[PDB]
RNA sequence: GGCUAAUCCCCCAUGUGGACCCGCCCCUUGGGGUGUGUCCAAAGGGCUUUGCCCGCUUCCGGAUGGGCCCGCGUCCCAUCAGCUAGUUGGUGGGGUAAUGGCCCACCAAGGCGACGACGGGUAGCCGGUCUGAGAGGAUGGCCGGCCACAGGGGCACUGAGACACGGGCCCCACUCCUACGGGAGGCAGCAGUUAGGAAUCUUCCGCAAUGGGCGCAAGCCUGACGGAGCGACGCCGCUUGGAGGAAGAAGCCCUUCGGGGUGUAAACUCCUGAACCCGGGACGAAACCCCCGACGAGGGGACUGACGGUACCGGGGUAAUAGCGCCGGCCAACUCCGUGCCAGCAGCCGCGGUAAUACGGAGGGCGCGAGCGUUACCCGGAUUCACUGGGCGUAAAGGGCGUGUAGGCGGCCUGGGGCGUCCCAUGUGAAAGACCACGGCUCAACCGUGGGGGAGCGUGGGAUACGCUCAGGCUAGACG
RNA sequence: UUUUUU
RNA sequence: GGGAUUGAAAAUCCC
């Protein structure tokens, strides 16, 4: 572009397009649950994933999964959505909080208990 | 609730009648003294425009017309009335204007 | 310092009025170039003194109507009608590129 | 029409250089003599001279080179490594005395253009004065 | 709070004998000695060539635990040094070096950095005549660092100013060993340090 | 009115005053006309108050007023000393 | 309906002086002077009651605050291209402190737009802040300045000032009283409630300080303010011991079954003494006021604490919370078992379908440490919107071609001008912040004092190479 | 037919 | 839902 030019138009800047229309642009949103279901995932990789129809307080309707060994998480429980996309399955762009109001921790989790939300158990 | 501000919005309408009257005055009477220079009787309008003087400048005492708000009713009357009397103008009385 | 500016008169057509365009010379901001660029200011002309295509100094005065607060100094140059045509010329482009 | 004279004069002298000619001829202008004046007062050329080229004057700019080399690529290393204009038409360059640049680190010279005449960086700088920024030569 | 633990571990997976035990990092059992290697169940076994940001990260550890600091203290600490006019490098080091609870060290109050930090801590210091009890605090050129003659008497201070007796001070220091005394001369230099530290690594590793 | 006043700079617990000349309608700690001294009511530094008389003299010729307070640290630096 | 006081309102008077018409002079937009003529002033109270204090009136000036005007800068969409009826100008008039289509009557037919009008979307703006090597991008909470708004809409009154958050009127929505005729409300003040929400505090103390209103003053008011409270929300300081202590216990873990590892780590010996107890115990506070001197300068004296019996000092004195992430590469840290395309990890590339350093636990190790991770967002890396600083033969990208409008750009010589450009001076660029220096809290975070810088624009003077411009000249480009 | 070229 | 089958799985065949 000559200079002329860059004084006719002049350069545009990049709009970034958010991954994450957790609306208010919010940290994090709750939400009630639809269906729990079990899904296929992409080519490389097979497995049975637990995800999460989810109703949001910003009134939208999204997939989640759900991180974990077992979740105890039933068709009508609420439930708080964090973001972070699983990889393997198209679509799901939101993970769900664990030691969330309805969602228990993982039973006997002794690693990463930060993630999976697990208190820190006794030694006698 | 019941505050004694309240006092103050009476007066407010006290005021409002002191300064309203006056001004109907001025308008009154300045408006009487045009009507008499556009029909040429110059000592009445004289003598009449002279008291709209009065009341004006007294107006300026208080609240009313304080500033140089009064100079301009006063400086937009002396002129229509040297210039209405301009048809047939004998200048009889000649009390409120200068030679 | 009341601002003085120097322009040429491109409309004739008002009573006690005439159109200056004022041409400004300036780098861009970013991509430093010179550029180009003008403004057109309605100034005070109470004798109709000044005409078409006279490049004439404009003044900043005490405002006389709504977009109006030059008025005009004096005359720099008389009568120079190329840069009218320019003006009119650019003017009769918009034209087209409508429909 | 030459678009711009000074770049072409550059030019001339930057294509002239590559393929090693003893001298080049560019179109004489004052201008363009007041520019090979501050090179060859920095040792970039042998000097210049005036001539006529069929009815018309140019200038024949001497290069000078380096000596020649080891082995393979014999060829010199050249005194002007590189040339290059800064203020074109369409865009022009223009900086007071505090906005004028360190060349190379102090090794080459920006040719200015100033109120005062045509001077390096550093006569420039002494001189207290600023203006057109032309070229870096180094 | 600093780190609280085992030491002569570290003096190990650094490679280099470090002295914050104090004495017995001297006398045969710094595990320097007899066990050079790296802690931890592959100690033993033979290290890969370290990657050029292993280098650098086990230097600033080699420095930040010789002197008992927290990163947190540490990094303010440096980036003070490349603001200030003067050499980075060597004015990082002059500077962890005025902190009064390494002065205390250098001085031979107290055997060992650590030891050193609790007895600042429990007032035992003073400076130009006050009580300071924070070991963060800079040492200036021409303080006087003195012990509490409340404590003078302490059983553990004339206990190392006995071993104080004919031991020689570093160039930026002098002490007075039976009124307990000591001054801070000035700021030390790169040849005055012996620590076994590149510090051009440590400044590279902050580049990043 | 324009008024000769304190105006709070320190911190909490830590309090150091700017003598200012301000209209009276403005905020205590807000945009003032001149800054013509300093006070630290804790005398914590040896020099504690300072005022530069002969420019504080200038807005009393004029009709700026001070506090009750402001006045007596003027009375301090001698403003009216007049002997 | 009736009585009455005043610093309430009015008439006459006095004209320092001012206001207005007209004339003249000087200035030059309605600035200053001057003459004749007209019009305009006022309020009392207090005592130490013969004199002084708080006030009142007209005028000129100062200071401070502000209204209006102008040049320049101020986000996205051209899939918004044409907009405009008080709209542009004029004369005269109304209005205001004042200019003005601000409003009005009448006359002219204008004004604005590709240099982005009109429409739509979004949004208080700035000092600054974050980031970045910088150019730049992003941002405008707290603090400081300007603006705008007070349930929504409109309007005026009072006044030096408002079209007024806690003033007035009306319309609309909603809540409460209701004798159903009619009324009262307006926390975007401090706390606090409820709703929404991932999420944001005490219905706290105090007038001691600083500031503000009225008052001669004594004083009163002040949810401004100064403090306390709660929340790791951020920064900063600090503790969870220090020194001795086995070629090295037990337990756990690995193993070539020799041993190796956790590890000087624990135990145990010695010293110190966070918490806590006891006593003392602040600075912040000196004026306003009283006395002497004249109610001035100056001197002298007295009362005056929320924080708080807190900080701090002294004495006594107990070994006395550690967690969180990661360990396939980027990226520092590895082994065993469990599981077998399952259960699950995943920031990207990818692990897992029987020997997994990647899943899950254990031992170990690495990194931080009253924190550690996470998600969202901002800049960075990104020279990936490229001014510094990129590209278009086959990778994303040359318009199918021409003619040509506007715009951009412009060969050689001289002269005048001095617009761009450059130089000197000068005003401005508030404080805070940022930077250097020193100082006050035992350090620091925080705060103070001093120092320097700064683009930009105003103004005065100066230079003339280059760009521009006017005048002249040439023939190498173009045309004939 | 599908993963993993070892 | 378990065997044949494959490194394993699909498909296919056996209670
Ligand atoms: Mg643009
Ligand atoms: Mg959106
Ligand atoms: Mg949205
Ligand atoms: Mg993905
Ligand atoms: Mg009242
Ligand atoms: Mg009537
Ligand atoms: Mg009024
Ligand atoms: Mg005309
Ligand atoms: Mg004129
Ligand atoms: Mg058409
Ligand atoms: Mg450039
Ligand atoms: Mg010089
Ligand atoms: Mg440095
Ligand atoms: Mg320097
Ligand atoms: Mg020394
Ligand atoms: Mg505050
Ligand atoms: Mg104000
Ligand atoms: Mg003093
Ligand atoms: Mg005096
Ligand atoms: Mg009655
Ligand atoms: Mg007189
Ligand atoms: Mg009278
Ligand atoms: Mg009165
Ligand atoms: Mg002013
Ligand atoms: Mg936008
Ligand atoms: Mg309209
Ligand atoms: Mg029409
Ligand atoms: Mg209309
Ligand atoms: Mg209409
Ligand atoms: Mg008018
Ligand atoms: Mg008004
Ligand atoms: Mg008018
Ligand atoms: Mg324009
Ligand atoms: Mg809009
Ligand atoms: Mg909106
Ligand atoms: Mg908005
Ligand atoms: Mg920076
Ligand atoms: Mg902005
Ligand atoms: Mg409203
Ligand atoms: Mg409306
Ligand atoms: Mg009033
Ligand atoms: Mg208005
Ligand atoms: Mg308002
Ligand atoms: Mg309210
Ligand atoms: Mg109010
Ligand atoms: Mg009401
Ligand atoms: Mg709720
Ligand atoms: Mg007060
Ligand atoms: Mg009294
Ligand atoms: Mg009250
Ligand atoms: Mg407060
Ligand atoms: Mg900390
Ligand atoms: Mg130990
Ligand atoms: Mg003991
Ligand atoms: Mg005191
Ligand atoms: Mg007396
Ligand atoms: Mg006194
Ligand atoms: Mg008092
Ligand atoms: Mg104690
Ligand atoms: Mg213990
Ligand atoms: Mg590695
Ligand atoms: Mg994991
Ligand atoms: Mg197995
Ligand atoms: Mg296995
Ligand atoms: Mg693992
Ligand atoms: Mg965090
Ligand atoms: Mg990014
Ligand atoms: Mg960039
Ligand atoms: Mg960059
Ligand atoms: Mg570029
Ligand atoms: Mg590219
Ligand atoms: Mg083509
Ligand atoms: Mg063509
Ligand atoms: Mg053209
Ligand atoms: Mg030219
Ligand atoms: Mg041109
Ligand atoms: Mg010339
Ligand atoms: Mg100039
Ligand atoms: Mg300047
Ligand atoms: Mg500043
Ligand atoms: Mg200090
Ligand atoms: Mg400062
Ligand atoms: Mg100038
Ligand atoms: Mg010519
Ligand atoms: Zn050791």
């Amino acid at each position: 572009p000559t200079i002329n030019q860059l004084v006719r138009k002049g350069r545009e800047k990049v709009r970034k397009k958010s991954k994450v229309p957790a609306l208010k642009g919010a940290p994090f949103r709750r939400g009630v649950c639809t269906v729990v279901r079990t899904v296929t995932p992409k080519k490389p990789n097979s497995a049975l994933r637990k995800v999460a129809k989810v109703r949001l307080t910003s009134g939208y309707e999204v997939t989640a999964y759900i991180p974990g060994e077992g979740h105890n998480l039933q068709e009508h429980s609420v439930v708080l959505i964090r973001g972070g996309r699983v990889k393997d399955l198209p679509g799901v762009r939101y993970h769900i909080v664990r030691g969330v109001y309805d969602a228990a921790g993982v039973k006997d989790r002794k690693k990463s208990r930060s993630k999976y939300g697990t208190k820190k158990p006794k030694e006698a | 609730r019941n505050l004694s501000a309240l006092k103050r919005h009476r007066q407010s309408l006290k005021r409002r009648l002191r300064n309203k009257a006056k001004k109907s005055a001025i308008k009154t009477l300045s408006k009487k003294a045009i009507q008499l220079a556009q029909e040429g009787k110059a000592e009445e309008a004289l003598k009449i425009m002279r008291k709209a003087e009065s009341l004006i400048d007294k107006a300026a005492k208080g609240s009313t017309l304080h500033k140089n708000a009064a100079a301009r009713r006063k400086s937009r009357l002396m002129r229509k009335v040297r210039q209405l009397l301009e048809a047939a103008g004998a200048p009889l009385i000649g009390g409120g204007l200068s030679a | 310092p009341k601002k003085v500016l120097t322009g040429v008169v491109v409309s004739d057509k008002m009573q006690k009025t005439v159109t200056v365009l004022v041409e400004r010379q300036f780098p861009h901001p970013l991509y430093g170039k010179v550029i180009k660029r003008s403004k057109k200011y309605l100034a005070h002309d109470p004798e109709e003194k000044y005409k078409l295509g006279d490049v004439v100094e404009i003044i900043e005065s005490r405002p006389i109507s709504k977009r109006k607060r030059f008025r005009v100094l004096r005359l720099v140059e008389s009568g120079r009608m190329d840069l009218v045509e320019k003006y009119l010329i650019r003017r009769q482009n918009y034209q087209s590129l409508s429909k | 029409m030459l678009t711009d004279p000074i770049a072409d004069m550059l030019t001339r002298i930057r294509n002239a250089t590559r393929v090693y000619k003893e001298s080049t001829d560019v179109p004489a202008s004052r201008f363009k003599e007041e520019i090979l004046r501050i090179l060859a007062r920095e040792g970039f050329i042998k000097g210049y001279e005036r001539v006529d080229v069929d009815g018309k004057p140019y200038l024949r700019v001497y290069l000078k080179y380096g000596p020649r080399r080891q082995g393979p690529d014999p060829r010199p290393e050249q005194v002007i490594h590189h040339i290059r204009r800064i203020s074109k038409p369409g865009r022009r360059v223009y900086v007071g005395v505090k906005e004028i640049p360190r060349v190379r680190r102090g090794l080459g010279i920006a040719i200015l253009s100033t109120s005062k005449g045509v001077l390096t960086d550093r006569e420039a700088r002494k001189l207290g004065v600023g203006g057109e920024l032309i070229c870096e030569v180094w | 709070g600093r780190y609280i633990g085992p030491v002569c571990r570290l003096c190990r997976r650094e490679g280099v004998k470090l002295y914050l035990k104090g004495e017995r990092c001297y006398s045969p059992k710094c595990a320097m000695e007899r066990r050079p290697y790296p802690p931890g169940q592959h100690g033993q076994k033979r290290a890969r060539r370290p990657s050029d940001y292993a280098v650098r990260l086990r230097e600033k550890q080699k420095l930040r635990r010789i002197y008992g600091i927290s990163e947190r203290q540490f990094r303010n600490l440096f980036e003070e040094a490349s603001k200030k006019k003067g050499v980075t490098g060597s004015v990082f080091l002059g500077l962890l070096e005025s902190r009064l609870d390494n002065v205390v060290y250098r001085l031979g109050f107290a055997v060992s950095r650590r030891q050193a930090r609790q007895l600042v801590r429990h007032g035992h210091i003073t400076v130009n005549g006050r009580r300071v009890d924070l070991p963060s605090y800079r040492v200036r050129p021409g303080d006087e660092i003195a012990v509490a003659e409340k404590s003078r008497n302490l059983e553990l201070i004339r206990q190392n100013l006995e071993a104080m007796k004919g031991r020689k001070v570093g160039p930026w220091l002098s002490l007075d060993v039976e009124g307990m005394k000591g001054k801070f001369l000035r700021l030390p230099d790169r040849e005055d340090l012996a620590l076994p530290v590149n510090e051009q690594l440590v400044i590279e590793f902050y580049s990043r | 009115m324009v008024k000769i006043r304190l105006a709070r700079f320190g911190s909490k617990h830590n309090p150091h005053y700017r003598i200012v000349v301000t209209d009276a309608r403005r905020k205590r700690d807000g945009k003032y006309i001149e800054k013509i001294g300093y006070y630290d009511p804790r005398k914590t530094t040896p020099d504690w108050l300072k005022v530069d008389v002969e420019r504080a003299r200038y807005w009393l010729s004029v009709g700026a007023q001070p506090t009750d307070t402001a006045r007596r640290l003027l009375r301090q630096a001698g403003v009216f000393r007049q002997e």
